[PDB]
């Protein structure tokens, strides 16, 4: 497996808090790398290990620190960030002679905020086909909407008759910020699911959109009026209709 | 040191056409070359590299890489590009630090729009209602050209998206989407994506 | 100018 | 006039006293003009010759940085050489490498080298056509193979008509005031008795650059070889270099010799007698 | 696999008893690279020595230049002391102003 690994995927963070970055690679590779990428920019170099030492540190602030357990696993230790440390963190793999090359992981994507306080799951709603869009085309065009979410990412997907589906479906590529006003505002996301005029028409047919939901784990503790804002799905539904 | 750049940070072709994607490095010696593309989303994936001999590199994706000596350039290329090639790409080098332990260096990166191809084009609006609540609705804007600029939210109650591509494989039916909505009292979409309103 | 020998193992 | 560029590297395995001795040197002819030494305090590619002291910051943090990755290769090669020649991980042992080019008088490509050894011995060598290997044996063999499916051959032949070249040629410019003249042999013979019948005769050439000089002893004319000392060409440390060669001769015949000296920086070869 | 080093010992210029100059001792010829030099002014050790950087011939046999500043007299003596792996004891090689 030519692959790098990251956990987590996702990591939401006040400025108290202290979370892991972990980063793994099965190749034999005796060098590995971290990154860090703001939006609009290329991945910046924080970290180089060779031989599971340190070859190279990018004057890395010491609210990262790294650490190398062994030749497969390299880690990152967050301690007291900012806000402004939000951003991708690429971990990274190559070899130390042959062929030069650098094998990417997914990356965490941190979200690091003044206070939890600012964390919010999505409402989600389903919008049935308009009845002049049958009229007119004999297509049904479903929209599912995502409003008031912080952080912001989400992963939506549609699911008919308990299914999965990802024909027809197009999903605005980046989540839209709600109120540009607010440099901590909420955020909103749509999709479409496009079918025939006849499967929106037989109301057997049952169109689910979800949302995963990332936010606190039961590793943060909440002590708030509202509830405590957890990585979750949250979805709606809804039938197809005779007319 | 090693710098590389990239003199284009963004280029749009329409799609079906072909692209060009300009690298430029500077160092006294003949790095490793490379090429990345990242999706909004997701970390980076290589295209093709260049370690290597022969000028001309084949990629992944139908991409293919020049090597050029006298200019030290390493241009991206593509004879017919997809829609779905919209993406950030990067060109990088290869090289020893000053630790001797090797790293990538990064170009700027390269923004690329593509104008997809959407056929018969058939654009309208439509409004569509909540199946749980009453008064609760979106405005669907459809089937429009890839010409067509989609503009800001304008008025703060009023929150539209951007464009959206849906590419309906076994039908060749490609469309275009943005949604709008607000909770504005319960304004019309007749006016709502702005064309002189009345 | 020295080269590039990461290719150069044996 | 006609040029080389030349880098030398020597990794010695120290098991048990820490990690390999690595000493890298590169010449233009025969100045020295760099040095590293993975001993010393510095850590960095260091300046041997006034004129790559012209060089700024980026040249110094680029060719240490790339030195330092050579002396991380040869070390692993010392490693894998263990392996190929199935020898215990204890002993010490030795990996030269030696590579550069050669340019014509006007800076035009001739010629390019790169080559192994392993204690002592050829262990692999880029053929003069620049696209292939000889390897000394069985060991190198694996190594060639290894080289030929990436294309090693290709991004050192590159290497030594792209980079090497246009780096010759402008330390070349840069130097010219000192690399690219010549200093003839200044000549002289010496007379030393032996014994009552016998004395000495010592041609010397002192204060020449480049190197490459010869000395020859000639009785009535012809080369003679008999009853002569010649000396291995040696530096003074100044950059310029030291020979001499001797002949035995009867008393009353010392006039039936002659010496004759040959260097690039003389227009005629030269004749001493005493 | 082994060989044994060639020794030169020989001034920079014309050796005159006044003047300041270098003494050289010049090793080459040798396999493997590991050796031992010191210069002696009447069989002691001098201290200021120097040495070239470690390089080697077409061979792959390698020299090494050591020297020191000196000033020659018509009383004092030269010599390197040479140790290699190759030798069963330590080489003397007395300066000659002639050699
Ligand atoms: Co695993
Ligand atoms: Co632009
Ligand atoms: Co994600």
């Amino acid at each position: 497996d030519t692959e790098v690994t990251q956990t987590p995927k996702h990591l939401v963070m006040g400025m108290t808090n202290k979370k892991s970055l972990k980063c793994e690679q099965h190749m034999g590779h005796r060098a590995m790398y971290w990154y860090k990428q703001k939006a609009k920019k290329p991945p910046e170099l924080m970290f180089v290990y060779s031989y599971e030492k340190l070859s190279i540190n990018e004057s890395v602030p010491s609210r990262f620190s790294p650490e190398c357990p062994n030749s497969s696993l390299l880690n990152l230790h967050l301690h007291a960030l900012q806000p402004e440390d939000s951003a991708l963190y690429l971990c990274a793999s190559s070899p130390t002679s042959g062929i030069y090359e650098q094998y990417f992981g997914p990356g965490t994507r941190l979200t690091v905020t003044e206070d939890l306080k600012n964390v919010f799951p999505p409402e989600v709603a389903v919008f049935e086909p308009s009845e002049a869009e049958i009229s007119h085309t004999q297509k049904a065009t479903l929209v599912c909407l995502a409003t008031g979410f912080y952080p912001d990412h989400v992963e939506l997907s549609w699911w008919v008759n308990g299914k999965e589906v990802h024909s027809g479906v197009c999903t605005d590529p980046q989540p839209l910020k709600e109120q540009p006003a607010l440099n901590d505002s909420r955020y909103a996301l749509s999709s479409r699911l496009r079918v025939s005029a006849t499967f929106w028409q037989n109301p057997r047919n049952h169109f689910r959109c979800q949302v995963q939901f990332y936010g606190l784990s039961e590793n943060d503790e909440w002590t708030q009026d509202r509830a405590k804002p957890v990585t979750q799905i949250v979805s709606a539904e809804a039938w197809g209709r005779a007319d | 040191a090693q710098s590389v750049t990239q003199p284009d940070i963004h280029i749009t072709v329409s799609e079906g056409a072909s692209l060009e994607l300009r690298c430029n490095y500077s160092y006294g010696a003949t790095p490793y070359l490379f090429w990345y593309v990242q999706s909004p989303g997701q970390g980076l994936q290589l295209l093709l590299k260049y370690f290597s001999g022969d000028t001309l590199v084949q990629g992944i994706k139908g991409f293919e890489a020049e090597f050029k000596r006298s200019q030290s350039s390493f241009n991206l290329r593509k004879p017919s590009v997809h829609w779905s090639d919209a993406a950030e790409y990067f060109c990088a080098v290869g090289a020893p630090s000053g630790a001797g332990s090797y790293q990538l260096t990064f170009g700027k990166g390269t923004k690329l729009s593509v104008i997809p191809n959407i056929q018969n084009p058939d654009p309208a609006v439509y409004q569509l209602r909540d199946s749980k609540s009453s008064d609760k609705s979106v405005c669907l804007f459809t089937d429009f050209d890839s010409q067509t600029n989609v503009s800001q939210s304008k008025d703060s109650d009023v929150y539209i998206t951007d464009k959206c591509v849906l590419d309906m494989r076994s039908m060749d039916f490609k469309s275009n989407s943005a949604v709008a909505w607000s909770n504005k009292s319960d304004f019309a979409c007749a006016n709502a994506f702005n064309n002189s309103i009345i | 100018r020295f080269p590039l020998t990461f290719g150069w193992c044996f | 006039g006609s040029h080389s560029m030349r880098y030398f590297s020597t990794s010695v395995s120290r098991p048990g006293r820490g990690e390999p001795r690595f000493i890298a040197v590169g010449y233009v002819d025969d100045t020295q003009f760099v040095r590293f030494d993975s001993d010393a305090a510095s850590q960095r590619m260091e300046p041997r010759a006034p004129w790559i002291e012209q060089e700024g910051p980026e040249y110094w943090d680029e060719e240490t940085g790339k030195v330092k990755a050579h002396s991380q290769t040869d070390r692993e090669n010392l490693r894998i050489a263990l392996r190929y020649y199935n020898q215990s991980e204890a002993g010490s042992h030795t990996l030269q490498m030696m590579f550069g080019c050669d340019v014509g008088s006007d800076g035009r490509f001739l010629r390019g080298y790169h080559q192994y050894a392993y204690d002592g011995k050829d262990y692999i060598a880029l053929k003069e056509d620049l696209r292939s290997w000889t390897a000394a044996d069985m060991a190198a063999q694996i190594t060639k193979r290894k080289w030929e499916a990436a294309h090693v051959a290709e991004q050192q032949r590159a290497y030594l008509e792209g980079t090497c070249v246009d780096g010759l040629r402008r330390y070349l410019e840069n130097g010219k005031e000192t690399l690219q003249r010549t200093d003839p042999p200044k000549t002289h013979m010496t007379h030393h008795p032996i014994s009552d019948h016998e004395a000495t005769l010592r041609c010397w050439a002192l204060g020449f650059y480049p190197a490459e000089i010869t000395l020859t002893w000639q009785r009535d004319g012809e080369d003679q070889t008999q009853d002569t000392e010649l000396v291995e060409t040696r530096p003074a440390g100044d950059g310029t270099f030291q020979k001499w060669a001797a002949v035995v001769v009867p008393s009353g015949e010392e006039q039936r010799y002659t010496c004759h000296v040959q260097h690039e920086g003389l227009p005629k070869p030269l004749t001493l007698r005493w | 696999i082994q060989r044994t080093p060639k020794i030169q010992v020989y001034s920079r210029h014309p050796a005159e008893n006044g003047k300041s100059n270098f003494l050289n001792c010049y090793v080459s010829g040798f396999h493997p690279s590991d050796i031992e030099v010191d210069l002696l002014k009447n069989g002691e050790r001098i201290e200021k020595v120097e040495h070239s950087d470690l390089s080697f011939s077409k061979d792959w046999s390698f020299y090494l230049l050591y020297y020191t500043e000196f000033t020659p007299t018509e009383k004092d003596e030269y010599a390197c002391r040479v140790n290699h792996v190759t030798l069963s004891q330590p080489k003397i090689v007395k300066w000659d102003r002639d050699m």
